[PDB]
């Protein structure tokens, strides 16, 4: 197995680059990878908090007695008991997939690859980030680890939904990175001239008028607009 | 009297970074800790005695949602509140805090000597007076009993039938409203639109805008304020409730 | 050591006693001092370790006594190794 | 021989401390401010316990590690944006 | 005086007539947990009472509050109750509610029976004179101090009975006031349960080798406390082992081979099981003697192992594996370089078992493992009750340790008397440091804010065992004058503190005129007095009287108002 720690290109990840631009490592490597991973620091001020009082008690010997007492407790297990389980799960259990697990990773995959095409189809440009058959059977080997650590001879379609939510909080949280602007000026500024400042109207209306249309999405951003009733009304949120 | 003193003094002398005030505090240092310190020996004497607990008794009010361990503690950081809201006296205003805390041997940034409002909000937008046609929104958590019963630019009072029917609106409003309202992502933060959706498209768990305990701390107030207030009907709608 | 230890304002006679050659810089010299003692490297039930050593970067004009402060450091401390620019690769600095 | 000890502290100002760091990091500023950022303060709290023989961090060795920590950063800013740092990092170098 | 050691065989065969029925289970045993001699001696009884096949019940009780809601809960059925380790010096019959004409059947004929008798055994001094006297329900096993030295107390307590003008009532003032100098002083104990039972059982005839080394188990408890009682009940502990043994000694060792022996048992700490340098350097005699918290402990400390010629490495290798050359000179070694650092005491005589060929093993370090075994075996009157039930839980983990077949158990227990040991070390060494221990005129306070480890303290007896340390350490300190020391440790789970109020000792082996007079700790009637008015929500029901309970924010008031008191 290959577990890898790289680094984006300028220290941070500089999302106003490409995506391409920020990762020097070409589609070839990047195609065997299966999970590929992107934290970010999003200097949130209690999640700072948090993180540092996890670590001022690691620091003043408070670790040492609150995981001792937690592996206790049952919730957390040392190294050595975790080394065996895996060895004996692994010798002992080789899953493989249901038919309709099958079909619900057949239709997953050919979602994921629409997305990427529409995704490219927007950007006009090749994204650095590939999905391929190889991905495919990531998915599939996911799946049999899920099952594997459950000694379950066949896998479920739970082990299915948690590969799919595993790899769209990784591989599609990579693949959805985004560094007309013209068409999106104007939608701009023709919906704030045109939309009232403490009013809102249907999505539809905003269709009629007349893409993408991910200027909205960048203004919701901004919050400026904000889409309640399901996405079908767009309220000025007062900016 | 430090601050109208201090502010005198600063214009005689010309006639926020930096303002009229910036030694205020020294009027009262030496008295100020000098008393907290006399405070708290006393307290200390009588805080365990009985008969001297019907002093240290912290009294219910309609927005109590603040556990008090110590009146003499929280009359220190009420104090400390109010005199840190000027900007220019800042850092003088907090080492005076550290060193009342000192007397308490309680850190400066410490959690508890951290100070909250013990008063939390219960509003009633647009509450119109049946005579004056006055436009107003009554409060009762903070607000005092004598400008909820009445109105503010006359003094005739308010039926207290209104007063319950519109609470109890604005109660029912705020549980359809959570009960109606509607779904986003956990991660993208993107807006709920379809019905049959585990999680959102990246992995996102759906959440409601209107959190659970938001409508609970709800609930909580107005039954305080019926209890507090005596709201009958109120309070039959709140045993409707559960 | 432990008479003067038991001295208050001890850290400051130190932190002036980093580089009685070169006047001012009082931070500087107060991070060299941090820098020399250095921390206790915490290692977590051997799972998690942290560095304990300080490390310390100076970004200055010529002329400003830098070179002159490492090389009182290096005379100082129990340990001390001084690699310049150019003259001293990357395998060279770590293991070959 | 000294190996200092962190028990007598306050995770609370030191929390605070680090938030409003990475909080005026991310906002209007470059100096990268990360967990290791975070443990460089105990580190330097540690190195001063050190230089004064002490087995524990007193207070003073952790609000002089605050203000060297918060004068780096206030020093790495632009001077456009300096002042106003220093005024809302003044409230944690009490005493000092 | 109620059962003098004469007539034990009487109670016994009263209880017998009374609970031998083995259709029900009329016989309840309640034993303090936390107390290595209750252990011993519930041990001793549970054999002796297998062996006449009478159903009984053991119950380890931590608080009186728990035994007071057991007594409650108890069925009326039980005709004979037992108490080991508590109950000798407070009113039961008001603390369970308990009067005569409720439990009294087949009142006649001078002689009065009862549907429940209760049998307390405890050698804490303060014998309670309405429970000595004045009550047929609780009967009391004396040690002959009653007899003997309360015969004043009696006569009191008598005119008092009986009487319930001017010169009668200033009879009754002298009375009273004689009964109550015989009250208001500290708890002390004179001799050991284990050794009034072996005394018993000698007295039924049904003895043992098991019985006879339950017995030493039992007096070695006392022997860091009670030193004094100790060198008393030696010799009576000594000549039974002489004469149980079989005369054919020096027999070839075969795997059966059970041998109690008299060897030099030297004052260490797990000798046996730990290295000669690690024993010196937890061992709190040792310790106390040189002060190793200072770092010219640890020097001089490597000043006596090269003095003595033996190499560190050497010193710091596990027992078993030492050189047979060392392991068979170590006495002559100690008489040549023990003297000249003062650790003359150190050598001593002690009983040794040992158990075919799974190695020997000596008394004190056993009753450290069954100490290490009861501290550490496994919204705030909560979790306190569940902190509770894992005290209790470890009452039986130390039980089943004294168990020859489980001897892995008595592994773990040695293991966790080292850790213990070392903990105790460091603490004491950090507080010595930061000189946490404020000196007064009525006690030296020593209160644990924050730091290492200090979830470890609540446990009653790893705060005592602190305590033996803090204390063995001031004891050699002759500057240090004799004052009793004060411990809490707050617990940020419950937000209280667990104040130990401690007596201070004579250092071992000074023996003087002032030795022989015992330390009385006056903590009692101070703490509940303390505690009676100005309500702090004081939490007193350890059988121990001198361990309270304080809430975080009372703590400060209640050590004011204590140094306010002079009662103690
Ligand atoms: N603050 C100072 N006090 C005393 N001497 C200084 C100071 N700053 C610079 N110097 C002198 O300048 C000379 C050259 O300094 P140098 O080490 O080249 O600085 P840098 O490393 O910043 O280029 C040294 O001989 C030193 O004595
Ligand atoms: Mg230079
Ligand atoms: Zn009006
Ligand atoms: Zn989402």
């Amino acid at each position: 197995s290959v577990l890898a720690a790289a680094n984006p290109i300028y220290g941070r990840y500089d999302d106003l680059k490409s995506p391409g631009d920020n990762i020097d490592f070409q589609t070839t490597i990047l195609s065997r990878f299966d999970m590929i991973f992107i934290v970010k620091d999003d200097h949130n001020e209690e999640r700072d908090i948090s993180i540092a009082n996890h670590v001022i008690n690691i620091h003043t010997g408070n670790a040492n007695a609150m995981q001792n007492q937690q592996e206790e407790n049952g919730s957390e297990i040392s190294i050595e008991k975790m080394k065996r389980y895996i060895t004996y799960c692994r010798l002992k259990c080789a899953p493989r997939l249901s038919p309709q697990a099958a079909e619900k990773l057949s239709s997953n995959f050919v979602t994921i690859r629409k997305q990427l095409l529409i995704n490219e189809l927007e950007s006009t440009e090749r994204s650095s980030i590939p999905i391929t058959i190889r991905q495919l059977e990531a998915i599939i080997r996911i799946t049999e680890s899920l099952a594997k650590l459950e000694l379950s001879p066949i896998a479920q379609e739970r082990h299915v939904d948690e590969a799919i939510r595993l790899f769209q909080a990784s591989t599609m949280d990579a693949a959805s990175q985004d560094p007309s602007l013209s068409e999106i000026r104007r939608f701009e500024q023709e919906l704030k001239r045109r939309l009232p400042i403490g009013w809102s109207t249907s999505y539809q209306t905003l269709r009629r008028e007349f893409a993408l249309d991910k200027a909205l999405y960048a203004l919701e951003k901004h919050e400026t607009i904000q889409l309640r009733h399901q996405g079908q009304n767009i309220y000025r949120s007062g900016v | 009297d430090s601050m109208l003193k201090t502010k005198q003094s600063y214009l005689k002398l010309n006639s926020s970074v930096e303002n009229s005030l910036n030694g205020f505090s020294h009027l009262f240092s030496k008295p100020l800790m000098k008393r907290v310190k006399k405070l708290f020996k006393n307290q200390q004497e009588f805080i365990l005695d009985p008969q001297y607990e019907a002093d240290y008794v912290i009294p219910v009010l309609p927005g109590s949602h603040l556990n008090v361990k110590n009146p003499l503690l929280e009359l220190v950081k009420s104090l400390c509140h109010v005199m840190l809201l000027s900007k220019s006296t800042i850092l003088e205003i907090r080492t005076l805090r550290k060193e009342l805390l000192k007397i308490f041997e309680l850190r400066e940034f410490a959690k508890v000597a951290e100070f909250k409002d013990p008063s939390l909000s219960l509003v009633v937008p647009d509450f119109l007076c049946e005579y004056c046609f006055f436009i107003s929104d009554i409060d009762f958590c903070k607000a005092a009993p004598e400008s909820i019963f009445s109105c503010v630019r006359c003094h005739k009072a308010f039926n207290q039938v209104l007063l319950q029917e519109h609470l109890i609106q604005k109660l029912r409003s705020d549980i359809e409203s959570y009960l109606i309202q509607d779904l986003r992502c956990s991660r993208c933060h993107k807006v709920k639109r379809d019905y049959m959706s585990a999680h959102c498209p990246c992995a996102g768990a759906w959440e409601g805008t209107l959190p659970r305990e938001s409508i609970v701390q709800k609930l909580n107030v107005f039954k305080q304020v019926a209890k507090y207030y005596g709201f009958d009907i109120l309070l039959s709608c709140i045993a409707d409730l559960t | 050591f432990r008479k003067i230890s038991r001295d208050r304002g001890i850290i400051d006679k130190i932190i002036s006693s980093m580089a009685p050659s070169i006047y001012g810089h009082r931070d500087i010299k107060t991070a060299v001092a941090c820098s020399l003692f250095g921390g206790v490297p915490k290692n977590v039930n051997g799972k998690h370790s942290i560095r304990g050593d300080i490390n310390v970067l100076l970004l200055g004009d010529p002329g400003t006594a830098k070179s002159q402060i490492l090389k009182y450091v290096e005379k100082t401390a129990h340990r001390a190794v001084f690699a310049t620019g150019q003259g001293a690769s990357a395998v060279g600095l770590t293991a070959s | 021989k000294i190996y200092p000890k962190l028990h007598q502290m306050d995770m609370d100002k030191v929390s605070r401390v680090y938030a409003d760091l990475r909080r005026e990091s991310i906002s209007t500023g470059s100096f990268p401010i990360t967990v290791r950022h975070l443990e460089s303060i105990l580190r330097i709290a540690e190195s001063f316990a050190k230089m004064r023989l002490s087995e524990f961090v007193s207070s003073y060795d952790l609000d002089r590690a605050i203000k060297v920590v918060v004068d780096s950063f206030v020093d790495a800013q632009k001077v456009s944006v300096r002042r106003q740092l220093r005024r809302s990092f003044a409230i944690y170098t009490l005493g000092h | 005086m109620y059962y003098g050691i004469s007539q034990f065989s009487e109670a016994y065969n009263k209880i017998l007539r009374n609970s031998s029925s083995h259709s029900s289970c009329q016989l309840v045993i309640f034993v303090s947990c936390l107390n290595i001699d209750a252990l011993c001696a519930t041990k001793m009884l549970s054999l002796l009472f297998k062996k006449q096949l009478v159903q009984s019940q053991i119950v380890p009780i931590f608080g009186y509050s728990e035994l007071r809601r057991h007594y409650s809960q108890l069925d009326d059925n039980i005709n004979s109750l037992l108490l080991v380790g508590f109950g000798g010096v407070i009113d039961l019959e008001a603390f369970l509610e308990i009067d005569p004409q409720e439990y009294v059947i087949d009142t006649d004929s001078g002689e009065q029976s009862f549907r429940r008798d209760i049998y307390v055994l405890d050698a804490h001094r303060p014998w309670n004179l309405d429970n000595i006297f004045g009550s047929q329900i609780i009967q009391c096993f004396d040690d002959g101090t009653v007899d003997d030295t309360l015969g004043e107390q009696k006569e009191a307590y008598y005119k008092l009975l009986e009487l319930d003008r001017k010169q009668r009532k200033k009879q009754i003032h002298e009375y009273e006031g004689v009964l109550e100098e015989y009250y208001s002083q500290g708890t002390t104990v004179v001799n050991s349960i284990s050794a009034q039972i072996y005394s018993l059982l000698s007295a039924i005839g049904e003895t043992n080798l098991s019985n006879l080394w339950l017995n030493i188990l039992g007096t070695t408890s006392l022997d860091i406390a009670y030193a004094q009682v100790y060198n008393r009940l030696y010799p009576l502990l000594q000549d039974e082992v002489k004469r149980l043994t079989p005369s054919s000694r020096n027999s070839v060792k075969t795997p059966d081979t059970l041998t109690l022996n008299i060897q030099p048992d030297y004052y260490l700490f797990l000798l046996r099981h730990s290295s000669l340098y690690d024993s010196f350097y937890y061992s709190n005699y040792v310790n106390a003697k040189l002060s190793l918290w200072n770092e010219n402990g640890k020097k001089r400390l490597h000043k006596m192992f090269a003095r003595m010629g033996i190499p560190l490495s050497t010193a710091q290798e596990t027992w078993l594996y030492m050189d047979h050359s060392i392991k068979r000179e170590l006495g002559i070694i100690f008489d040549k370089n023990l003297d000249r650092y003062g650790l003359q005491d150190i050598i001593r005589d002690g009983f040794v078992r040992t158990l075919g060929y799974r190695g020997s093993i000596s008394a004190s370090e056993f009753v450290e493992a069954l100490t290490a075994l009861l501290e550490v075996g496994n919204n705030s009157a909560q979790k306190l009750t569940n902190l509770r039930k894992r005290w209790v839980s470890n009452f039986w983990l130390s039980w089943d340790a004294l168990d020859d077949r489980k001897v892995e158990l008595l592994n773990r227990g040695i293991q966790l008397a080292q850790d213990l040991q070392r903990a105790i070390f460091n603490t004491g060494v950090a507080i010595l440091e930061k000189k946490l221990i404020k000196h007064l005129r009525i006690y030296r306070l020593c209160v644990l804010q924050d730091g290492p480890d200090l979830d470890l303290y609540r446990n009653p007896l790893t705060l005592l065992r602190l305590g033996n340390w803090l204390i063995e350490c001031c004891a050699e300190s002759e500057d240090k004058q004799l004052l009793p020391m004060v411990l809490a440790s707050i617990d940020e789970n419950t937000d209280t503190y667990l104040v130990a109020g401690l007596t201070p000792r004579y250092p071992r082996g000074l023996d003087t005129i002032h030795t022989k007079k015992p330390i009385l700790n006056n903590f009692s009637m101070a703490f509940q007095q303390i505690t009676a008015e100005t309500d702090a929500k004081v939490r007193i029901d350890n059988f121990e009287s001198s361990i309270i309970e304080i809430r975080r924010e009372d703590l400060s008031p209640f050590l004011e108002k204590l140094t306010l008191s002079g009662l103690l």
